């Protein structure tokens, strides 16, 4: 089976950090982009940013440019979303979600069916 | 959080009947590329992608789903509607920027 | 004291009144005239007193909010609103589209990407006009400042007890530029400044500026036609002091050492002290063994009455006789030593400092 | 599918039924080779690497200076002495300076003395060793298809690779000097630059172990006592008219290779043909190269069928395996006005 | 210490008294820069002698110095009941440093 | 002429202690200034100088690491600053100066160096 797996809920206090784990099985990690998508409590879908667990580029959505960082552990097959200066506004349900990358290892134009597999989610809570 | 893409609040429709989820951006996202996506949030559970690449679909997605793009205006079209098919539906793009923009939600509910 | 011990040291004599003398930093110049107090001439320092930052110049500059646009074939070009922003340097390409990246149409699509330049370490570039030209000139007599411009070219100043001396004083700034580092400058012509492959901003001091120019050290490679990367050219700094070690190098501070300066003393007014002292009746005290200092002249250590005349005399075998550097030389306080400055005897003969001590060197 | 919207493409067909087919990969760029009754492929170079190298110097582009030491002695008592200068750590220069009494001298007169500092590097960077055997390509082989890597060294020079379903194929490419040439590599990039002009570098350098000795120190440090200063810029500035590559190994150009379709077998050959109609699915639209490519789906309860096509194609024996998922197909359509007709109905006007 | 002065010093009033300091070819044997510090219990160190021979305006001609190769010496002639303190040697040595003595105490008996 | 120290101090092993020195009476940017630490019962130990005029330092080998001396020219104050502090830090701080060459550099002391010494600041450990 291919499945992601999300670390456990956090709560936090106002202008502290997070930092949620996503691990990837059934599936090269190296050769897929791992994103981060967030949902507030009865509002939509919200993309933070993507992370290239080939060459560990990113790019982030300018809404949270300064106060997120994403990062990879090759060893461990796991993507990291780590989000600062939290404030209640940040309470919200997060997701990692994959999409594959070329055969030169880029990621520059995702492919069609980019979102394919999700994580369980995790609830983060400020 | 202001959606970027325009969804209707709520749809309705009587069983085994056809309903559209209309879905309309810009020319940057909707209307500039075909990276129109559809997933479906049962709640308390994850988005599930039901269709991409505007009309095409996933394996496990039943044919019944189906897909349309117009100018700026993207639509899932559901025929045979069924109790099974009661969630939230959300319409995504890649934009002209490199980024990713969700709709506002759809509540699907069968009468 | 002061003067002795320097090796580019001049002895000038006043003419059979006027002196002229040549000043050059890190030397010093030893004037005597007749019936008149030896003196030390000493540039002290050259200044440039106000200068206007014309420019700035970035020499390590980094890259924040990358931003993209692209557009399928048949869309026409990119557009971001960043490309007319002046903080942001923009380059269009082309990249291969299709059904594959979401495009109805197979063919190249344009695409922008703009970087938003920061510069984190600058070098200065500012103006010196030759009016703000200052010297500074100290004179110490043998036991008083005096700043010169070429506005204000003669400077009359008072030496205190001795009278007044007077000073005239004789010294392409505006097509040169002083290009200031980290604390070094160096004197450049005004067109290769001008011409320096580096981009600037003029020092309006105002912050968050608008970089020119920004192109010379941000540009872009595009790969494969699949992709376009912004590069920074990275620290020029090396390459400036590479390119600035045949300039004039001066010293910041705006001190300048590749100007002299030639003078012209006015002794007239000057008067000779401690002609109404008595002679010293008492001993002296050996301070310090005598040497000489590089030019043949000896200096004698000596520790003492009243403020009086040091009686000193060379006499060979049998016979007096009367030359000194130091101009009549005063014991001001018995506590304090005096250091005499003498022209050597030739021949080994008894000089003798008081009426006394004996020293043959 | 793959290799159509890529703008550096290929083809290349077996002449007069020919069996094999010599093609050249270039990065960047993809192939497309095509036999009769053979399936079409795509031929791409992933990767081309280098598999170990050695750093034969290590140059040193910015540096610090450290614990600065004098020593200075009065007229007629020698020359200085500090223990730093024989210690390789340490850049030392010596001079005259005008002493007497005023500091510290029975004598007046000009006394050596002799100023050390210590020098310390930054930001490195190095100059490494390529050898030809240590290459290694990386090729790729698909089957182009509306719905395999193989590694090569010049040491092992051909590869038979396994296509599912559809036999086997065979490589036998020729790697297209590295003796003379050293890769310079920086923070994160990498230059191919002549070993003469990366040994005529002015800048101090190293061979090492950590806590290294330099040589050359008086590259970036002279006689008051100055550093010459970043010299990261200069280098970049040098480099513009250099091959840009990545290190991490090291990825790198061209390799000519022929393929031996023999043995690969074409699937769906057997099926029979669709009857009923096809749906356009998607706009049918022109490559980079002429071709065109249909995306359709079929209406009407057949079986796994082949499509009926007549107008050249590009994707060989297209076959509709359910009437759900749609099929794409690649043909190159002659020049100037024509008619596509897919089944026995949909007609398609293209110019 | 680079410097090496006596530990202890003594000596009746009125009577005359030397201390000594003795440093290397590099502090004292080389330079001029010899320098002798008075220092009272609780205060700061007064400059006595400097230029091994040489001393402030403001000190008495009470103090005098003498220096032979590697060792300078501070002698205070006709002791008084003030001059009971420490003593410190002082010299910039070759490497552009500064030493100072071990420090002497002078007692008024 | 005078020179006035900062009060006396007490800090734990480990923190930093920062002891000023306010000049009065002279120029003070035309006079280096020197640090001199005494512990109890043993002698003066030298730990370096500042050239006021243009900030250049040199340290002693047994304080060049823990030991940081500036200066505030507005102030006309020299300020010496002792991290990671130690009980063998227990000392009395004094200040000392000497004048410079007529071109505000400072590379042979005057031969009447140290003529003038703050009263000195206790630091306890
Ligand atoms: C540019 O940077 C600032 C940094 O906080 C950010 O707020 C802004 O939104 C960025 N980009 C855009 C597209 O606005």
């Amino acid at each position: 089976e291919v499945q992601l797996v999300e670390s456990g809920a956090e709560v936090k206090k106002p202008g502290a950090s997070v930092k949620v784990s996503c691990k990837a099985s059934g599936y090269t990690f190296t050769s897929y982009a791992m994103h981060w998508v967030r949902q507030a409590p009865g509002q939509r879908l919200e993309w933070m940013g993507w992370i290239n667990a080939g060459n560990g580029n990113t790019k982030y959505s300018q809404k949270f440019q300064d106060r997120v960082t994403i990062t990879r552990d090759t060893s461990a097959s796991t993507a990291y979303m780590e989000l600062s200066s939290l404030r209640s506004e940040d309470t919200a349900i997060y997701y990692c979600a994959r999409d594959k990358v070329d055969d030169y290892g880029d990621y520059w134009f995702p492919t069609l069916w980019y979102f394919d597999y999700w994580g369980q989610g995790t609830l983060v809570t400020v | 959080s202001q959606s970027a893409l325009t969804q209707p609040a709520s749809v309705s429709g009587s069983p085994g009947q056809s309903i559209t989820i209309s879905c309309t951006g810009t020319s940057s996202d909707v209307g500039g590329f075909n990276y129109v996506s559809w997933f479906q949030q049962h709640p308390g559970k994850a988005p599930k992608l039901m269709l991409y690449d505007v009309t095409s679909r996933p394996s496990g997605v039943s044919s019944r789903f189906s897909g349309s793009k117009s100018g700026n205006t993207a639509s899932l079209t559901i025929s045979g509607l069924q109790a099974e098919d009661e969630a939230d539906y959300y319409c995504s793009s890649h934009t002209s920027r490199g980024t990713w923009v969700f709709g506002g939600g759809t509540k699907l509910t069968v009468l | 004291m002061r003067c002795v011990g320097v090796g580019n040291r001049d002895f000038v004599e006043g003419l059979s009144t006027w002196v002229d003398v040549v000043l050059e930093h890190g030397g010093c110049v030893t004037t005597m005239a007749k019936n008149k107090p030896t003196l030390d001439i000493e540039l002290q320092k050259t200044e440039a007193t106000q200068l206007a930052t014309l420019r700035k110049l970035c020499i390590e500059g980094k890259i924040t909010n990358i931003t993209t646009d692209s557009r399928c074939p048949t869309q026409g070009e990119a557009i971001l609103p960043e490309e007319q922003d002046q903080n942001y340097v923009c380059k269009h390409t082309y990249v291969d589209r299709g059904w594959g990246n979401g495009c109805g149409l197979f063919g190249k699509g344009s695409l922008v990407t703009c970087a938003k330049f920061q510069c984190l370490e600058s070098i200065e570039g500012k103006v010196v006009q030759h009016e703000n030209l200052k010297y500074t000139v100290i004179i110490t007599v043998h036991t008083v400042t005096a700043e010169i411009t070429p506005q204000a070219s003669t400077v009359e100043a008072i030496l205190p007890e001795y009278g007044t001396l007077g000073l005239e004083c004789s010294p392409d700034f505006n097509e040169m530029i002083l290009l200031t580092m980290k604390n070094k400058a160096w004197m450049v012509h005004r067109q290769w400044f001008f011409d320096l492959p580096l981009p600037w901003t003029s020092g309006a001091t105002t912050e968050t500026p608008t970089w020119n120019r920004k192109e010379l050290l941000v540009t872009f490679k595009n790969a494969h036609a699949k992709k376009q990367e912004v590069v920074v050219l990275g620290s020029q700094e090396g390459a400036m002091h590479t390119a600035l070690t045949g300039a004039t190098e001066i010293q910041n501070g705006t001190s300048i050492f590749a100007g002299h300066l030639k003078c012209r003393l006015k002794m007239d007014k000057l008067e000779l002290k401690g002609m109404s002292y008595a002679m010293c009746l008492n001993t002296f005290v050996l301070k310090k063994e005598v040497s000489e200092t590089q030019h043949g002249t000896i200096l004698i250590k000596v520790e003492y009455d009243a403020p009086c005349k040091i009686p000193f005399s060379t006499e060979d075998g049998q016979g007096k006789a009367h030359r000194l550097i130091t101009a009549n030389p005063v014991v001001t306080k018995k506590e304090e030593p005096v250091n005499i400055e003498a022209e050597p005897p030739f021949g080994e003969s008894n000089i003798v400092i008081g009426i006394a001590l004996k020293i043959n060197w």
